[PDB]
RNA sequence: UAAGGUGAUAUGAACCGUUAUAACCGGCGAUUUCCGAAUGGGGAAACCCAGUGUGUUUCGACACACUAUCAUUAACUGAAUCCAUAGGUUAAUGAGGCGAACCGGGGGAACUGAAACAUCUAAGUACCCCGAGGAAAAGAAAUCAACCGAGAUUCCCCCAG
RNA sequence: AGGGUGACAGCCCCGUACACAAAAAUGCACAUGCUGUGAGCUCGAUGAGUAGGGCGGGACACGUGGUAUCCUGUCUGAAUA
RNA sequence: UUUUGUAUAAUGGGUCAGCGACUUAUAUUCUGUAGCAAGGUUAACCGAAUAGGGGAGCCGAAGGGAAACCGAGUCUUAACUGGGCGUUAAGUUGCAGGGUAUAGACCCGAAACCCGGUGAUCUAGCCAUGGGCAGGUUGAAGGUUGGGUAACACUAACUGGAGGACCGAACCGACUAAUGUUGAAAAAUUAGCGGAUGACUUGUGGCUGGGGGUGAAAGGCCAAUCAAACCGGGAGAUAGCU
RNA sequence: GUUUAUUAAAAACACAGCACUGUGCAAACACGAAAGUGGACGUAUACGGUGUGACGCCUGCCCGGUGCCGGAAGGUUAAU
RNA sequence: UUGAGCCUUGAUGGAAGUGUGGACGCCAGUCUGCAUGGCUUUAAUGUUUGAUGUUCUAACGUUGACCCGUAAUCCGGGUUGCGGACAGUGUCUGGUGGGUAGUUUGACUGGGGCGGUC
RNA sequence: AGCUUGACUGCGAGCGUGACGGCGCGAGCAGGUGCGAAAGCAGGUCAUAGUGAUCCGGUGGUUCUGAAUGGAAGGGCCAUC
């Protein structure tokens, strides 16, 4: 009786494992209740060809995308900036939808603060390439350009 | 009738067989059980008078299958 | 088929026949009370008592048919529990009991023999029990052989007391 | 051949050898029809709680023996040309 | 007939007639007999059917040794001066007979063991439902009233109607004797006898079944029989006995 | 009161009474391979087993043997 | 909880001063950790493997209560309560077991038994 | 009393005594041994009791056997329990 899991299950539980449970506990409570399955051989394979088509499969479907960051290894045109201040210096913040401006146009038109660097946000020279949120991974790179007027 | 309904045990005879190599006519009977079995595939508890092994059995082959069994046999379940 | 006939003890009576419906023989039919598996219920066999459908210039009542159980199927119904199973009625099919031996299986003695007796024997006999056929059962190699080969099963003669 | 006929019958009677016969119902053969039914080729697949094993019994001419082979009540349990 | 021995007062037989016990099958050996003879003979089956075919096989012509093996020899033992068993006599197949073996094995006969049935119409116990006990005695408790006590106690009449209570027919039993004992009767008759409102008695129907029942217990009773019923089968049990 | 129906009716059996011993109820015990059932529609003032056998006065010693009851050390000890 | 194995972080094979439990410590040591201050002898976990004990419930028991099939003291399904991996049963196994069964329980013998003998 | 292992191994003409199973006596042969200068004597004890068939089984030896073949198990043979 070594029978293949649905749901977690206490001391050997894992949603798909390999257990071998006493023959009880399985014909008894386990299946006929819903948690695991005879490792009919049938079986071992009709829940390993998931273990490969997924695992190994729809972690490879993530990948299409690399970078998310393709063509757009350029930089991108700047249509504006993101603003300055401190007659030199810097002195004003992005707005809740202000990184955009700039990059206002290039890939899909969005508007949100997924901020990534808790801090102050450093005040000088302006162009910087950091990171901003493309992906739970993955990342980008651009510049800023600001605007004399 | 001291049966199982899956693998058909009944009770045998034989001898006892001392010491002294006397013969006593006896028998050997089925390890039987009756269990409240699940189905799912019918919602319901069937219970079958099975002997183990017939239990394991059941416990491979599958109750959908030998309950498939009986059903094509004639009995009852 | 026919010139004789109506079985016997068993005559007699009243009759039927003789060239084709006397009788006799044979094929196929009809009729086939009651009891008996007996099956509408019952029961001390050959008896008692029903229900439902019918049916009568006298449609009270009384005659006629159908109504057992079980199994497979089907239709219609339908609980605890709302679906669903269970259950329930109805219908069509089938079975049922009897009977020689042979046959397959389930179970299985003892006297007796061993010059007592227990392993052993009698014996897988007698006997009970179930099932089937004209036969049954068995059967086309995970069989033998022996370094060559054979080629299912069944039965007979040998091998061999 | 056999039987009967007032005693022992080839030739008295019934028979016998032989040669023939059925409107009907059936048996078995064939030749056909009906309902089926599947045929042939290629490419596959090739019988697991099974074989084996411990225990207890029973079958094998074999009485557990040094005892292979078979069946299985109980507990277990493979390989896959 | 049995016996050391039977006129024997030991068995058996009333008498006649009919019946009534050493068989059959297959092996196996020996004798007789017949064929063929270092050979003899076929089985099943085939069949042109008592022929013929079939020589599968059996016995014999070669023994010794546990055997491997050797071989008119061989085994024994290192080997035997030797020793044991063998070489020197014909077989085989029918037929009849004499024995044996396996079968009921010359005929009849147990008490019994085992299997499967039939019996609680007699009887034991129990269940249901029904019936019966003439007549005559004794007179418990309780009650009433008197007398009694301080009041109870106590006490007398009467009332009442208990009891595996008394006597005694019916009914149920069966202690004694005689008769009977090829009976009137396979357990009685007669004269006496115990119980007789009770653990009583009886009708009808029911239940319990054989190593079982039932038993106020005798091993009693279970259909004229019971230390294990009756019928049928195993079964021609076995019988070193008569 | 019962008994050997058919050679024994008794001093035998039974008896009320006594004791011992089992049984907490799905009782013990009993018929029964089981199911079912009696015990009991009872429940320890009950139900079974055994012996004694109204009643009166009583019922002593013995636990080695046999039997029975209890014992969570050790010795010995089956399948496995 | 507990006997034993493996995996590990601490024992045998960013300095010096103002400060602490346990200890075979060669008999008088030094340690093993505790604060700070410009492959083999040792303790806890993760565990793997058996033993013991609590509890759980989900097999299994219910000769409690109820619902339905059902106008039913059977049965079955369902619900609920109590119990519970115990009890019970199958196989195997040691013990007890005249309750039952099959038998044995010699011969000689101045009858038999006893004695005696073989 | 000295030296010793003849309380030897294979055999055995020929006799006894038994229904039989068996038991007994035995010179002589071969090998090899002890004692004796030698002839020679020794196959237990002056003789006659001091015992237990067969089966099953154990142990040593021994290829005799050994189920396809080679081995092995088991069987035989001799020795002994
Ligand atoms: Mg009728
Ligand atoms: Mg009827
Ligand atoms: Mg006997
Ligand atoms: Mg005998
Ligand atoms: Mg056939
Ligand atoms: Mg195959
Ligand atoms: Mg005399
Ligand atoms: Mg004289
Ligand atoms: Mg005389
Ligand atoms: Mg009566
Ligand atoms: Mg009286
Ligand atoms: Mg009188
Ligand atoms: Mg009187
Ligand atoms: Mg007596
Ligand atoms: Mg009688
Ligand atoms: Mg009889
Ligand atoms: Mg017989
Ligand atoms: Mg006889
Ligand atoms: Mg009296
Ligand atoms: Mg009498
Ligand atoms: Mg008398
Ligand atoms: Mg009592
Ligand atoms: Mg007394
Ligand atoms: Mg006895
Ligand atoms: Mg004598």
């Amino acid at each position: 009786m070594q029978v293949i899991l649905l749901d977690k299950v206490a001391n050997l539980g894992s949603l798909g494992d390999q257990v071998n449970v006493k023959a009880g506990y399985a014909r008894n409570f386990l299946v006929p209740q819903g948690k695991a399955v005879p490792a009919t051989k049938k079986n071992i394979e009709f829940f390993e060809a998931r273990r490969a088509e997924l695992e190994a499969k729809l972690a490879e479907v993530l990948a299409a995308a690399n970078a998310r960051a393709e063509k757009i290894n350029a930089l991108e045109t700047v249509t504006i900036a993101s603003k300055a201040g401190d007659e030199g210096k810097l002195f004003g913040s992005i707005g809740t939808r202000d990184i955009a401006d700039a990059v206002t146009a290039a890939g899909v038109e969005v508007a949100k603060s997924e901020v990534r660097l808790p801090n102050g946000v450093l005040r000088t020279t302006g162009e910087h390439e950091v990171s901003f949120q493309v992906h739970s991974e993955v990342f980008a790179k651009v510049i800023v350009n600001v605007v004399a007027e | 009738s001291r049966v199982c309904q899956v693998t058909g045990k009944r009770p045998v005879t034989g001898n006892n067989r001392s010491h002294a190599l006397n013969a006593t006519k006896r028998r050997f009977l089925p390890n039987l059980h009756s269990h409240r079995f699940w189905v799912e595939s019918e919602k319901r508890f069937v219970t079958l008078r099975v002997s183990a092994k017939g239990m394991r059995v059941i416990d491979k082959k599958g109750i959908d299958t030998v309950l498939a069994e009986l059903r094509a046999r004639g009995e009852k379940y």
